């Protein structure tokens, strides 16, 4: 999960009013490229590459009527409402499968860092961060659990994978440690970051790397 | 004798019995009987274990069939057999099968006959002897440690006979048949479940006769391979039955119609005697039935269904619910599978045939171990072929585990091809099977790998001599081929690697496990060469 | 080029008409590769089931070549084979007869137990080239004491198969099959054309019934004009005590180039000596380890044997699973012998074939084999198949694949494709992304070990503590000093050790 | 195992004789015979020679048969060349049959 940079509010939020209005009338491909912007074509919650996806309302548009058309509200995550099919993450398991929660106590990724509260295993589970009590360490559990970060297989499967498929990688560059002097070293550290940012679950793999 | 006194106050539980027998203190021979075989204590995760524990430890099989010798020794708790030859496999289920039929026999009564080896199909054809044997031995709590029983078979026209070896066998039988008859005790289940239980369900059902409500029930073809589902519903059926009937009820309905009867005919209606005589006869039959049930110590019918209910729904994934419904006149036994409400012949055939699997096991364990209060905690030998039969990989995922959890003490020997089921079993648990070109082996190895908890492709590679990826496909070689190309480019892609690279790309895709290994040798290479650079 | 209007006009008058109908199922051409490509091709395009068993509504689109249908047990994959069993029996009742009756949906048991409408419905469309784009049939039951009940829809296919028999008795033409293989497979008068079409929709496939026939076979070609065999065989008699059994002999070969001569043009046939050489090759195509096939009689008893990886045994010398699988390409060789005596290869023929869980009774090495080479041996054949194999995936391309979401609750309204590529994917990433199991049981303790270890070591700056050290004296003693679960943690301590001495380096 | 030498002792004094057993005994040596090359080899070469002497007779109508039980006959000595117990058990059995019992030449 990645700290997002929320910037610009796009027009056609401007024109539509909570109560009138609902989301069936607004235009979805209005709203897509400044989300395309903020995330990169990359899931909110657990950086699949985007292809089959939905505009998320983070608090959800039944329980908070007054949180419709607010740009700070949305998000774009994987999975697909319309199609004939069960999707088991993120968006449409917040709703569905996880049920009963607070929205209160969940990581808001435009807001706050994901970084503090999530730590990425390379054996593949997200687990809270090392040193968490009481108020913290529930945002994280239940982070993890609203969104089932580990409970999709899919998902837990394709994170281990990638991460699995790198760590050759990182052994071999910190055994160069020692011969290379430190400009050498952190150039190379820098370009081997610089990659990911176009990669598929990227927290993860910086949590490998770094 | 003196000697026998002093072997059975050490705990030789044979020579206590001998002593039984023959002042027949002798309460006090038969109390240590008795106890040797009821005693037990319950364990931290609060399962009942037996202080005398029954299982198979070892089978010879010599001038059987295809082997010339073979020696297998068991495991208490599970064995798995693996191996491509299944005609190998199966042989060693029968063997053990018909060596189980010598107990079952003597339990059920004094001097029955098991079942003998064929002289046409179970003698090997190039034996120079020109005889079989089927040797097994038997362990029984430290007082018997060794219960050695011999099936053998000649040719015809050999000048000396070999004759089955069966005493022991017969002798510890005695001792439960014998010591039950006077005090009911708890009895080992024996059980074999080939392919053959994989048949369609005839759902028309027969009316009780009763057969299925007496205790011996439990051994009624026990060993014959398919085990008997139409006797689970028959007998489901009538626990049902019983549990919404009230019982002696009909005795004191009896007891009332015979006190009427009696009036009549003290009454001076003489017509009305024959028909008296045969409504006491009712009557003393019925409450001699009851009693008899009294003396059984059996379990109330209402327990007994529900035992096997919670067993049915904990071992079978897909059921969560089972039960009896009474429509036009016909008793149906209904599931709830999947969250919905379906018959018994509604099942898919994986369900069914696991359904009928465990069904009847818990019914023969229900049966034979009525002074537990788990019975299917009781002491058993259960032989199964192919346990992956029919079974989805989420649930092969599961099978041993639920199966050993819900019978804790019953010694499983399994057959399995599934490295799925392997990944949730320990390799001091499994025995290699790899035969000659003459089928002969002399001694079955456990695989060099731990299996429990690794991941399938490894028991897929290093147990099952398979492959992760399919070799007649040629896209699974386009990476290792790939890597080749990269090495002997000194890292640098070439036209020739650049173009299996875009082949790779498009036809896994951009997100693919082998494009990010792709990725990853062209980043390590490339990094390496930077070394190489810095070095020169 | 439409084919019932033709067909129409040669009921109701001639000729023209009648070679436009022949033309329209005969022709043909051989492609590049060598291969006989019928120009009308025969399948099952969509099926749609309505409170079918399990199913509120379903919809399938099927791969004209291979589809491969996947799912948790009681998903509902030998229900699809069952609905499209039963329409088939509509086809074949009426080629073999005029208005005869095919199977019928159980009041019983195949009307949905929650169905508020109680009745059931499946919808199919076939495809029989662009003369006739649409073949719709429905087969509907209404539940068991409903007072309306509901009609099937047949007439299409009695029209189509109508065509198939009235040309066929005309002129003889090559005729389609349809066959089902289900699980029951692994169970323990002369020959005519038609008998192709007996059990092909339950019972096909029994090993039993392919020995027997192949014996058979053998012995009859062990060992050509009428007039001149006549004249043959009266020569002989007239020599007639060595030459008997030559005459014998002769005096069969008479009576079946009579009985071939006095046979109708319909049931028309090759030799026993060209449908056993089909068989065999099919086989040895087909069938996984086996280069050979033949009957002995040396010993004294019929026997059938076989090359079996270079060794030759014994047919009993199989595995049950090679056995049922030698038994279903030997049946289905054998019908599309009988239906296709006009092609060069008969195995070129078209049809439809259903077969339930194709991995029964197979060992992995044997599975990694099974579908590579029944298309090319078939390749005009329909493949309507279900399996619970990774490994049978992973030599199948994904657009054939039709999976289930396990989460199913039997409301879905269309069967779809994996997102992953399958054909040549590792068993491993089929699991998970695939058919959703984890690659290691999490049932299991020791499965979760390395994660543990990772995370104690994470907690204690990198440094191997009393805790750490345990269990990876644990992992070490469990796994083995050789595993790939201790270099993991190897690894995962080399590293550690390295962030830390850099974090110091600060 | 009808070729098993102890079962002659098969239901032996169960009062009807096992007439199955006596064909299905019968046809395995018939099998066993014609398997052995050297008989066929004697067989066809019989065959041969009688077939040889119809075409010196004048019947040129069976060269065409002649001909391809010449190469039959060079096929199978070819194939290695080699008296069959099992031959001779036949013969005795059918001599015996045909001596005791009058309708059967
Ligand atoms: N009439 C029915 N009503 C509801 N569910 C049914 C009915 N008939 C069968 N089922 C369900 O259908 C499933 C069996 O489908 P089946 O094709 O046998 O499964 P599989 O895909 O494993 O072969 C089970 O879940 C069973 O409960
Ligand atoms: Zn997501």
């Amino acid at each position: 999960m990645r700290e997002l940079a929320r910037l610009e509010r796009p027009e056609i939020l401007d024109q539509y009013i909570a109560g009138q209005n609902d989301w069936m009338e607004i235009d979805q491909s209005a709203v897509w490229p400044k989300l395309t912007e903020m995330q990169g074509g990359f899931c909110a919650y657990c950086e699949c590459r985007l292809n089959r996806c939905h505009i998320e309302h983070f608090r959800p548009r039944g329980k908070f009527p007054a949180l419709t058309f607010i740009w700070n509200n949305l998000f774009g995550s994987c999975g697909d409402s319309r199609k004939s099919g069960g999707w088991s993450r993120c968006g449409i398991y917040k709703d569905n499968g996880a049920g009963a929660y607070n929205a209160d106590d969940l990581i808001k990724p435009d807001e706050e860092n994901p970084d503090d509260y999530l730590l990425f295993l390379t054996t593949g589970e997200v687990v809270p961060a090392i040193g968490l009590t009481g108020r913290a360490l529930k945002k994280a559990q239940e982070t993890i659990r609203v969104f089932n970060l580990n409970g999709d297989i899919k998902l837990f499967g394709s994170r281990r994978t990638a991460v699995q498929a790198i760590m050759p990688n990182v052994e071999y560059l910190y055994t160069l440690l020692e011969e290379f002097d430190e400009d050498d070293w952190n150039e190379m550290l820098r370009d081997e970051l610089e990659k990911i940012e176009s990669d598929e679950y990227k927290t993860a793999l910086k949590h490998a790397w770094t | 004798t003196k000697q026998y006194e002093r072997k059975a106050k050490g705990g030789n539980l044979l020579s206590a019995f001998e002593l039984y027998q023959r002042n027949s203190l002798v309460g006090e021979w038969f109390e240590m009987c008795r106890d040797y075989i009821q005693d037990g204590h319950v364990d931290e995760s609060g399962i009942f274990r037996p202080d005398n524990a029954f299982y198979l430890r070892r089978l010879t099989l010599k001038d059987f069939r295809r082997f010339s010798l073979l020696e297998i020794k068991l495991e208490e708790d599970l064995t798995v057999i693996i191996g491509n030859n299944g005609k190998g496999k199966t042989s060693i289920l029968y063997a053990i099968a018909k060596t189980l039929s010598w107990f079952v026999a003597n339990i059920l009564k004094e001097g029955g006959s098991g079942q003998r080896l064929s002289e046409m199909t179970d003698i090997k054809n190039d034996a120079e002897d020109r005889y079989s044997d089927v040797s097994s031995t038997f362990f029984f709590g430290k007082g018997l440690k060794s219960v050695p029983i011999r099936l053998s078979r000649s040719a015809l026209g050999t000048a000396e006979r070999r004759d089955s070896e069966v005493k022991p066998a017969k002798d510890l039988a005695d001792i439960w048949r014998v010591i039950n008859e006077v005090n009911t005790i708890n009895l080992p289940t024996f059980a074999l479940y080939n392919v053959e239980r994989s048949q369609p369900f005839n759902r028309n059902i027969k009316d009780n006769t009763g057969r299925r409500e007496e205790r011996f029930d439990a051994y009624s073809q026990t060993l014959g391979g398919a085990g008997r589902f139409d006797h689970f519903v028959e007998w489901y059926i009538y626990l049902h039955k019983r549990t919404v009937s009230d019982i002696s009820s009909s005795i004191k309905e009896l007891e009332q119609q015979v006190n009427d009867l009696q009036r009549t005919v003290d009454g001076g209606m003489v017509s009305v005697k024959s028909l008296l005589e045969q409504m006491k006869f009712k009557l003393s039959e019925a409450i001699e039935r009851n009693d008899a049930a009294v003396s059984s110590r059996v379990l109330t019918e209402s327990v007994q269904k529900s035992i096997v209910e919670k067993a049915i729904c904990s071992v079978v994934p897909s059921i969560s619910n089972i039960w009896v419904e009474m429509i036009t006149g016909s008793d149906l036994v209904k599931v709830t599978n999947d969250g919905h409400d379906v018959t018994i012949d509604q099942l898919s055939d994986g369900q069914r045939v696991f359904l009928s699997l465990v069904a009847d096991l818990a019914r023969r364990m229900v049966m034979l171990n009525p002074l537990l209060e788990n019975p299917l905690e009781g002491r058993g030998i259960v032989l199964i072929d192919e346990i992956e039969l029919h079974l989805h990989p989420k649930w092969q995922q599961e099978v041993i585990l639920n199966l050993r959890s819900a019978f804790p003490n019953i010694q499983f020997i399994i057959t399995t091809h599934s490295p799925i089921v392997l990944s949730t079993i320990e390799k001091r648990c499994i025995r290699e099977f790899e035969p000659n070109d003459d089928g002969d082996q002399s001694f079955l190895d456990s695989p060099d790998m731990q299996t429990k908890g690794s991941e399938n492709a490894q028991i897929l590679e290093q147990v099952m001599n398979v492959h992760s990826t399919p070799p007649g496909i040629a896209e699974s070689h386009w990476l290792g081929n790939f890597e080749l190309l990269l090495l002997d480019n000194s890292g640098e892609l070439d036209n020739h690697s650049q173009v299996l690279y875009d082949q790779i790309k498009a036809h896994f895709g951009i997100d693919s496990i082998e494009l990010k290994k792709a990725d990853s040798l062209i980043r390590i290479n490339k990094m390496k060469n930077k070394l190489n650079k810095i070095r020169a």
